[PDB]
């Protein structure tokens, strides 16, 4: 395919092959589950026991007391995103002594994929975010994708084998709208059950973090996610 | 150097509101040249603010302000930039200025109410600020400070803060020899926003004995 092969070449059909594949790169990682309520977001994550020896890598990124986000894909890619939406938050908090608000945040973030999405001898982030926060306007969660597009959403799961935990959301979201952080979690615990394979309900795999109009974004501990399963 | 600089801006946090008070006046070293410069702006939906020191500096400063705010208005997302932000953004930037050694020359009162919290704060040419009930630039910190610390009150009424601010603006223009006076007092409130005064003059006292004849004599003075 002659026009697979280069950023810039858009295909007749009005096609950049180069950014649909990067879009393929985070639809091959490993899945990140992410759901919200008027004020709060939850940001998981099912991450793998691979092997008995290996362990995982941290996903889910602090952003701000504000703001969180769930890398997929590229896990090179994501750090730097992750790093630069860190930075971005900590100059606007240095110039106005305020929060940055989510809404633009993902904006800004969505204009770097996009200018890499633009010129040749670049590549697309590869790379795909569940980032949500906080704004005046409460908590919203957000997915940016490689290819400079980026959306709102009540709740979305993406990486591998999302489709099990987009089933359910779809058959659950409707209630999220008003409900308890509680719920949110315990929403979230059923989502990754459901891509869980092995079906297996450990705390082990599955990671979890909160943010919300008075909680500062903060992950579960083990023992707590642990004592949740339990239940 | 200084060559078309304004004076005083004095500054006071009232109930319900903020209130702002700065003479109409361009100084050209001694001159005046200018008698109609209004030296007050809104900025935004929730601020206000007043300038002293170089009148062209404090023209930029608009035009800084003015793209930050049209920029801030067009996202419509919802949020916007109170009183605090704006005035974290101007002591940003005069410091800024200062590290190079290329200062605004203005001394900033900027002051607002958001959410039913009331803000006002001061600036000055080299990044110093305060944020305080009642502020003031220029011999307003040394004649009407003393007057605006000995009188306010929690809850000053509209009425009485206009009389109190008048009360400032008027021992200025006795004893500023730079002040004219033309001059506005400009009102910012929630749910109401920034409303300017007309220029007005203020009714001035010189008829005291003591002043008719220095000394007394029927020939001497």
């Amino acid at each position: 395919n002659q026009y697979d092969t280069d950023v810039t070449t858009w295909s007749p059909a009005g096609r950049l092959f180069q950014v649909e594949y990067a879009m393929e790169a985070v639809k091959q990682g490993s899945a990140a589950i992410g759901l919200r309520s008027k004020t709060h977001v939850v940001l998981a994550c099912v991450n793998k026991a691979q092997s008995e020896l290996s362990s995982h890598q941290r996903k889910i990124f602090k952003v701000d007391d504000h703001i969180g986000v769930a890398i997929a894909g590229l896990t090179a890619d994501g750090r730097v995103l992750s790093r630069y939406m860190r930075s971005e938050c900590i100059n606007y908090g240095f110039t106005y002594e305020s929060s940055l608000p989510v809404g633009r945040l993902v904006v800004q973030l969505a204009d770097k994929a996009q200018v890499c999405t633009q010129r040749s001898w670049k590549r697309p982030y590869g790379v795909g975010l569940l980032v949500g926060g906080l704004d005046e306007s409460g908590a919203h969660l957000y997915y940016n994708c490689p290819s400079g597009n980026y959306f709102e959403y009540q709740a979305f799961a993406i990486g591998s084998r999302s489709q099990a935990a987009k089933t359910y959301l779809e058959r659950k979201f409707d209630t999220f709208d008003g409900a308890t952080r509680d719920e949110l979690i315990k929403h979230a615990l059923f989502s990754i059950k459901e891509t869980l394979q092995g079906e297996k309900l450990t705390s082990s795999v599955c990671t979890i973090s909160v943010v919300g109009v008075g909680e500062p974004f903060q992950t579960l501990d083990q023992q707590m996610v642990q004592d949740l399963i339990n239940s | 150097y200084p060559y078309v600089t304004g004076t005083s801006v004095i500054g006071i946090k009232y109930k319900d509101g903020i209130l702002i008070a700065a003479d109409m006046g361009g100084s050209y070293g001694s001159t005046l040249r200018y008698k109609s410069v209004e030296r007050l702006k809104g900025i935004g939906k929730h601020s206000l603010l007043g300038a002293s020191g170089e009148i062209s500096d404090f023209q930029e400063l608009l035009r800084y302000l003015d793209d930050l705010i049209l920029y801030d208005n067009m996202w419509d997302d919802g949020n916007s930039f109170g009183p605090k932000e704006v005035h974290n953004y101007l002591t940003r930037v005069m410091y800024n200025r200062r590290n190079k050694f290329n200062p605004l020359w203005n001394s900033l009162v900027l002051g607002g109410v958001k959410n039913g919290q009331k803000y006002l704060g001061t600036v000055n040419m080299i990044g110093v600020h305060y944020q305080d009930n009642h502020v003031a630039t220029g011999f307003g910190n040394h004649l009407a400070v003393p007057i605006l610390r000995d009188e306010w009150k929690e809850d000053l009424s509209f009425e009485d803060g206009v009389r109190l601010l008048e009360k400032c603006m008027r021992v200025l223009l006795y004893r500023d020899r730079s002040a004219v006076n033309k001059l506005q007092i400009a009102k910012i409130t929630e749910e109401g926003g920034v409303t300017i005064s007309p220029p007005y003059s203020l009714k001035t006292y010189w008829e005291f004995a003591a002043f008719k004849n220095p000394t007394a004599g029927a020939e001497g003075s």
